[PDB]
């Protein structure tokens, strides 16, 4: 079934550009539009345009009108949206899709998103805290200033999966995210079993694992 | 740019009810308007075009209809699957425009939050920065008031919160929130707590503690 790649994340400071890819394949690239809409973090959809791959026109929003440029290399089936100018307010994941309507079927087509991160801030791996516990009891880590987004966090190096709960990051006022994972556990084996909180970072290539034992 | 406004912004509906969401276009827009589903962390899906017509794959429950400026889905026969958000989109001029959304959320019985209270690490405290962090975990519904007083004085502005989205086993949510403070500023107070309301606690459950 078609499919639409897209390039990786990216991290931009304010004023620089972008330029997101989508590689399509399943189906003949020069005869379909590739629309392009995004999301910021937390809020709706918003259009930005198309490309129609097969004589280079395009369409855009007025909003961006301008600002951005779409392209296409049509030998290696890649359309291209470049984003220039670029303000916090532009920090989105951002999605191309298509839409094939046929006699005996009419499907839409998405690519899996990139997310472009528009801030003045320099990568950074997270400071992680223990949340220490005080029949059933609560401890975590809080994983505080770290960027850009993604972290990932698990227990006991993937074992401990029952009970778990990882907060969505929010973006704290000095430009840097933060956000604590938590897990419920019996509170008898808070002195005989182990408890450890693992904490990925790959745009910073950290990765600490952090006991968290009652203090 | 022609507006598009969606009702209601949120929804809770138990599984097997049927719901409808409506959508007023600012013009008119025939019926070139819309549908789309979408899953946090995931790409939308279409679902309705031309407002009546189903994309190829959508199930009969979901039926769209209206026409002019009046627009509304309607999904009977809920399936847990379909608890997601849902946005209209215009289509008829330029530029596209899209509905604020409509989150559609499982209806379950109410559950109160379990309250706990932490401490910032003496770790963090080396840092020159102090973090509270009150967990509220295992209720329903969403709405959960908290309060932060430190020597009784009510916070605002420094403080923040992060809630997970609905369960998928037991459909309750849990919420996080963090007071931040100097490490002056945690010097100089010794009562924090914070103060839980919700509609499964007849009364506010309170969580503190004494720096030291």
């Amino acid at each position: 079934q078609v499919q639409l790649v897209q390039s990786g994340a990216e991290v931009k400071k304010p004023g620089a550009s972008v330029k997101v890819s989508c590689k399509a394949s399943g189906y003949t690239f020069t005869n379909y539009d590739i629309n392009w809409v995004r999301q910021a973090p937390g809020q709706g959809l918003e259009w930005i345009g198309w490309i129609f791959p097969g004589e280079g026109s395009t369409k855009y929003n007025e909003k961006f009108k301008g600002r951005v440029t779409m392209t296409r290399d049509t030998s290696i089936s890649t359309a291209y949206m470049e984003l220039s100018r670029l303000r916090s307010d532009d920090t989105a994941v951002y999605y191309c899709a298509t839409e094939l309507v046929k006699d005996y079927y009419a499907m839409d087509y998405w690519g899996q998103g990139t997310l472009v991160t528009v801030s003045s801030a320099s990568t950074k791996g997270p400071s992680v805290f223990p949340l220490a516990p005080s029949g059933t009891a609560a401890l975590g880590c809080l994983v505080k200033d770290y960027f850009p987004e993604p972290v990932t966090v698990s227990w006991n190096s993937g074992a401990l999966t029952s009970g778990v709960h990882t907060f969505p990051a929010v973006l704290q006022s000095s430009g840097l995210y933060s956000l604590s994972s938590v897990v419920t556990v019996p509170s008898s084996s808070l002195g005989t079993q182990t408890y450890i909180c693992n904490v990925n970072h790959k745009p910073s290539n950290t990765k600490v694992d952090k006991r968290v034992e009652p203090k | 740019d022609i507006q598009m406004t969606q009702s209601p912004s949120s929804l809770s509906a138990s599984v097997g009810d049927r719901v409808t969401i409506t959508c007023k276009a600012s013009q008119n827009v025939g019926t070139n308007v819309a549908w789309f589903q979408q899953k946090p962390g995931k790409a939308p899906k279409a679902l309705i075009y031309s407002a009546s017509y189903r994309y190829s794959g959508v199930p009969s429950r979901f039926s769209g209809s209206g026409s002019g400026t009046d627009f509304t889905l309607t999904i009977s026969s809920l399936q847990p699957e379909d608890f997601a958000t849902y946005y209209c989109q215009q289509y008829n001029s330029y530029p596209l425009t899209f509905g604020q959304g409509t989150k559609l959320e499982i209806k379950r019985t109410v559950a109160a939050p379990s309250v706990f209270i932490f401490p910032p690490s003496d770790e963090q405290l080396k840092s020159g920065t102090a973090s509270v962090v009150c967990l509220l975990n295992n209720f329903y519904p969403r709405e959960a008031k908290v309060q932060w007083k430190v020597d009784n004085a009510l916070q605002s502005g420094n403080s923040q919160e992060s809630v997970t989205e609905q369960d998928s086993k037991d459909s309750t949510y849990s919420l996080s929130s963090t007071l931040t403070l100097s490490k002056a500023d945690y010097e100089k107070h010794k009562v924090y707590a914070c103060e839980v309301t919700h509609q499964g606690l007849s009364s506010p459950v309170t969580k503190s503690f004494n720096r030291g």
